[PDB]
DNA sequence: TTCCTAATCTGAATTTA
DNA sequence: TAAATTCAGATTAGGAAT
């Protein structure tokens, strides 16, 4: 879906 | 009046004793 | 006034007939009633009873009512034992997670003793609860009396008693020697015991315990961080909710360079599992039907446990702080060291998931350092959360050992479940060590009057004769044995998976199926290897032997003065200083050597010769690991893995892991409901 | 009763790759 | 800074001498 990779 | 009184067999690990 | 006896004597014969031996004091006849400042008691009656300065009144249930033949007025009565009364003592004020101890909640014992009726003070409510009664029809009854009791305890092993799969949790799992002798002796006993889920921050311990259970859910985190996560699991499980994912590996809370708080694996699309990222979960945010198919998936699967979900927990927790071994602990207060407070987070976990069976595992120094304060401490954390209990001490050895392993276990048990006996030794032993004296009847033992023909005590070479010769450095992890087994014990010790009802492959061999694992010594430096190299092949040869050594006065060691100073190929002295200082100048320790005929007390982490007798009897190294590890019962097939330390670490830190199957047997058939009754001890079937 | 002695899932300070 | 090497305390149970 959707996120963040840091 | 006073105070009353509130009061075991070995074990065996090893071959003998 | 004077107390007065009430009412006809019983008859003369059928006083004898209840109470035989009484007719060693005697009695020239008994009544029924007594009277004492003017009330009345008759048989039965709960009782207070007048105790030493600062001493508690005693609190009792009295039996008879007899004028002793020396013409005194005497009253007999069997004890209830207060909360601190019993071994639990000081830490009877500790609370887990919200439980204490009731002050009103006694248990009765079958210790009895006789006093004179001026001894007794008020009659006391007690009343009998039974735990498996409606919850809220106990309240009323509670608080309709004085004291009341669910429980009876036994001095002997310290019993807290009443009066078809299994899921375990191993906490504190290490290379899960102990997790896996539980479902062996289960598997024997009739149980289908599996190891779940376990948890190590020790990352090699989990390899193995992963390796010998494909099927367990391995954890490599710590213990208070497995807690957290079991309580931020719960409400994901009742809430059922820059890149692009494809799924979630797995869930985590806090860990190392992390911070607290739920984080989640990711595989990114697009991307290999090498790129699969730790992310928590604000950033996560925008992910919703994936945590809601992971969440959903593994409560499916089980992967993490819920209250109710697990029935056996065991524990092996780190005894590193406790030990008599540790030259640096803190006696004034145990619980300043984490790996000491490890216990505490145990039993906190136990607390949260409630399970049916409890197991906690440690040496005998933790019923003697700070006065065993951390060992009543877990038994009061049993008995604070209304646990059936006991305390028990079991030697390795007495189960097929060549090694004198004496370590505490405590059973706890829910009220609707049987307490399990601890399992009679098997073995003779060679007796090296002793026992504390105020946990002498927490012996698991057979009595001195009464013990049958047992099994030899086991040698070392019953353990290593097998084994082919192997240098100091011996890189391989598999090899081949150098021929069949010689002793029986070998045998039963290379027997496959499914002869040991090992069913962690399922049916099938498994994986290094005759293969000799982990015959690997530690590599001493060339320093240490020449100095075992100097050592001689005898029985009881250790550094006295080297050259420049003498023995003086008092068995000191001193140094030859007439041979200069013994020097090494690097510079550095052939004997150490540590060895002419070690225990006054006294030990035969460094750089010993073990025969085939003498046994090694207690296998530990740490496998150099400096202050332990671990050289091979007739080989220039030390022990190996798998050596170490058939000293404690490991199956040949389990296979460690790691650096070689952390493999002599793993096999250091287990439990034997017969003991472990014989405690699993006796799970077993108190879990089935196979019981003989209120005996703690139980002889082993052939096994 | 004397001392010892044996025994304790090892840890920390220092030195050296 | 990490890795390797060197040294090391506090109690307590039992065991032989006498
Ligand atoms: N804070 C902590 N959290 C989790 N595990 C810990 C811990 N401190 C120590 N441990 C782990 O506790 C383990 C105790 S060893 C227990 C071994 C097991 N009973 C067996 O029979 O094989 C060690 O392996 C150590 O890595």
């Amino acid at each position: 879906q959707t996120a963040r990779k840091s | 009046k006073q105070t009353a009184r509130k009061s075991a067999p070995r074990k065996q690990l090893a071959t003998k004793a | 006034h004077e107390p007065e006896f009430i009412g006809s004597p019983v008859a003369a014969d059928e006083a004898r007939s209840n109470w035989p031996k009484r007719y060693e004091l005697k009695a020239r006849c008994h009544y029924r009633s007594a009277k004492v400042d003017n009330v009345v008691y008759c048989l039965g009656d709960d009782v207070y009873v007048k105790a030493g300065e600062n001493e508690a009144d005693y609190i009792g249930r009295i039996t008879e009512f007899f004028e002793g033949t020396d013409q005194c007025h005497y009253f007999t009565c069997r004890w209830f034992f207060r909360a601190e009364d019993t071994v639990i003592n000081s830490l009877v004020s500790i609370s887990v997670d919200g439980h204490k101890h009731d002050p009103r909640r006694v248990f009765l014992s079958e210790e009895k003793n006789d006093n004179v009726l001026d001894c007794i003070i008020s009659k006391v409510k007690i009343v009998h609860v039974d735990p498996n009664m409606d919850p809220k029809a106990k309240a009323q009854l509670i608080e309709s009396c004085d004291l009341y009791y669910d429980m009876s305890y036994s001095v002997a092993y310290s019993t807290f008693a009443n009066i078809r799969t299994a899921t375990l949790l191993d906490l504190y799992s290490g290379c899960g020697g102990m997790s896996t002798g539980l479902c062996l002796g289960a598997a024997l006993s009739g149980l289908k015991l599996e190891t779940r889920w376990a948890v190590d921050f020790n990352s090699f311990a989990c390899q193995s315990l992963k390796y010998n259970h494909p099927q367990t859910e391995v954890r490599n985190e710590k213990a208070d961080e497995f807690l957290a996560l079991l309580k931020e699991w719960a409400v994901l499980c009742k809430k059922y909710v820059e890149f692009v994912v494809e799924k979630l590996v797995g869930i985590c809370y806090g860990g190392s360079d992390r911070e607290n708080g739920i984080y989640f694996k990711v595989q990114w699309e697009g991307y290999g599992p090498e790129e699969d990222t730790w992310e928590p979960i604000d950033n996560l945010s925008d992910c919703p039907q994936k945590i809601r198919e992971f969440v959903q998936e593994g409560h499916k699967r089980k992967i993490l446990p819920l209250p109710g979900d697990v029935d056996v927990i065991c524990g092996g927790p780190p005894c590193q702080g406790i030990s008599g071994f540790n030259r640096y602990r803190n006696r004034d207060e145990p619980l300043k060291d984490e790996k000491n407070k490890q216990m505490v987070t145990f039993m906190d976990i136990v607390a949260y998931l409630k399970p049916k069976y409890v197991l906690m595992e440690n040496v005998v120094d933790i019923l003697k350092f700070a006065d065993g304060y951390l060992g009543k401490y877990a038994l009061s954390c049993l008995v604070a959360m209304k646990y059936q209990a006991r305390l028990g001490m079991m030697v390795a050895g007495c189960y097929g050992l060549p090694q004198f392993r004496m370590r505490v276990f405590l059973w706890g048990a829910l009220s609707s479940m049987v307490l399990p006996k601890y399992p009679l030794p098997t073995y003779d032993v060679v007796v090296r060590g002793g026992a504390p004296n105020a946990f002498s009847q927490c012996m698991v033992a057979y009595d001195e009057t009464q013990k049958p023909s047992l099994k030899k005590a086991l040698l070392l070479g019953d353990a290593i004769s097998d084994l082919p010769k192997v240098q100091n450095h011996q890189p391989n992890d598999v090899m081949e044995y150098g021929g069949s087994p010689k002793t029986e014990f070998q045998r039963y010790i290379r027997l496959s998976r499914k002869d040991m009802l090992d069913w962690s492959f399922g049916e099938g061999a498994g994986p290094d199926e005759g293969k000799l694992l982990d015959h690997q010594p530690l590599r001493l430096n060339n320093d240490d290897y020449e100095r075992v190299q100097q050592i001689p092949v005898k029985k009881g040869a250790n550094f006295r032997d080297l050259k420049g050594v003498r023995v003086g006065a008092n068995n000191i060691v001193e140094w030859d003065p007439e041979i200069e100073r013994v020097k090494l190929s690097s510079g550095k002295p052939l004997v150490p200083d540590y060895a002419m200082s070690f225990i006054k100048g006294k030990s035969l320790k460094p750089f010993g050597r073990l025969w085939w005929d003498e046994t090694v007390p207690t296998v530990v982490t740490r496998a150099e010769p400096h202050n332990q007798v671990i050289i091979h009897p007739t080989q220039a190294r030390v022990l190996t690991i798998r050596e170490n590890a058939r000293l404690q019962g490991f199956p040949d097939y389990y296979r460690l893995f790691g650096p070689i330390k952390e493999k002599y670490i793993q096999v250091g830190n287990a439990v034997a892991v017969p003991v472990a199957r014989a405690l699993g047997y006796c799970l077993g058939q108190a879990y089935l409901g196979e019981s003989e009754g209120s005996d703690p001890l139980y002889q082993l079937p052939p096994s």
